[PDB]
């Protein structure tokens, strides 16, 4: 119906890797006590300035701003750890056995069990990365991926009461198979047979699963830390996990 | 509409 | 193998014949729903499916070729999800309603009973008209519900044992993907709406993932407040996602 | 040995 809506898969991969938010910078300082709440300091502060830049990106999504202010807040609220972590994951796919939080926080498993319940969600995070690797992941792949997060995390929760909600829903879906067209577009253009094909796309959405649950774990752990005082959180990451309840 | 990522959202 | 070598329609006629029968409920309807009563009938039939499962488990393609320590971690990785996708699935033909059991078909309202439940049961009815939308056929379910059960452990966490049964499993869920895109193809849809609904349903696969961690959530809250006694099954199902 | 370990020993 849309401009959106009618963009080839060549203009679907172009725009996404134009719209790539920047890498930023942590805190870390190697001369700190490296305390539980000294590295829960350094990741939420990062993550709070991430995630404007997230904002920022998911107006580039194609058709994302097509979307009612109400449905954009529903699906950013659903996704953004899960938009965080698959971040975090592709940074990390060159060094293994670590996660680039950022250029200058670079933490394996051992550095994780600094905070309770941390080193579990590390080696889950660490699997998928690489899992990354052994798939040779592509950045045209995984930035269809983080565009299939924002937009399918919320959709079932999204209302279609009316023919004006039922019209959005249905262009959410529309544009998820646009995605999911761009995806196969790259992979022929790649080589691989059809079967190949078929096969990589399937193991790349059940990545999307893992992460969804990386996420669960994360908020859940995230509010823990929350109740317990343990650091400090922003407003705005207040507000995002409030969304989780 | 008083949520911050509401109001991120329209800059 | 010979699991690796099974074709596409041997691995869905095996699928379906492996397919668990249904279960009932110990309602009695001559008693009210509390919310322990209600949490007493959905663990008990959720024990007595379970063991169930895990025959299936074992009549699904290569997967009594793994590691018995393999073999336990994907089932305590995977089973609340598949009890859901089994409980979805059987809800197709009943919009609006839950059925639990045939003698045990819930709405929403009844949901209610036990604190925390209604915003699963929502979640689940969603799915199951999620299910209705797309005209999800049996084959196409029992090739999601076996790939629940060989992908949701695959990622928890050096051995050449552990990388020789992982790679097993990833040829055993490639090999899915393949049965499911046949029975597509079979079924008259186009090449690109094959890759479409492939990627419909895997994305399903998402949401049942969210619905299986919320209700481990709910079910450890309860455990922790003393209202449903669990079996020792139960509590080791559920203790595997401390 | 835990419950289900020991219930995928049986055959089936
Ligand atoms: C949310 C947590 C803090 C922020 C962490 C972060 C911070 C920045 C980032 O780019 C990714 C992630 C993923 C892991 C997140 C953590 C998982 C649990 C912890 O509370
Ligand atoms: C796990 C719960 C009890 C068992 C329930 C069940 C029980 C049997 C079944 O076939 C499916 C489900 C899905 C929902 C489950 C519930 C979600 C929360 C509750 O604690
Ligand atoms: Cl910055
Ligand atoms: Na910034």
């Amino acid at each position: 119906n849309s401009l959106a809506l009618s963009l080839t898969a060549d203009q679907i991969i172009s725009a996404l890797l134009e719209a790539e938010p920047p890498i930023l910078y942590s805190e870390y300082d190697p001369s700190r006590p490296f305390s539980e709440a000294y590295m829960m300091g350094l990741l939420t502060n990062l993550a709070d300035r991430e995630l404007v830049h997230m904002i920022n990106w998911a107006k580039k999504v194609p058709g994302f701003v097509d979307l009612s202010l109400h449905d954009q807040v529903h699906l950013l609220e659903s996704a953004w750890l899960e938009i965080l972590m698959i971040g975090l994951v592709w940074r990390s796919m060159d060094h293994p056995g670590k996660l680039l939080f950022a250029p200058d926080l670079l933490l394996d498993r051992e550095q994780g069990k600094s905070v309770e319940g941390m080193v579990e969600i590390f080696d889950m995070l660490l699997a998928t990365s690489e899992r990354f690797r052994e798939m040779k992941l592509q950045r045209e792949e995984f930035v269809c991926l983080k565009a299939i997060i924002l937009l399918n995390s919320g959709v079932y929760t999204f209302l279609s009461s009316t023919l004006k909600s039922l019209e959005n829903k249905e262009k959410i879906h529309r544009m998820l198979d646009k995605i999911t067209d761009a995806l196969i577009w790259y992979m022929a253009k790649s080589g691989l047979s059809l079967q190949q094909q078929h096969q990589r796309l399937a193991q790349l959405l059940l990545i999307l699963s893992h992460i969804r649950h990386m996420s669960n774990k994360g908020m859940e752990h995230l509010y823990s830390m929350k109740s317990k005082n343990v650091v400090p959180l922003s407003d705005l990451l207040l507000e995002m996990l409030d969304a989780h309840r | 509409k008083h949520k911050i990522l509401h109001r991120l959202l329209q800059d």
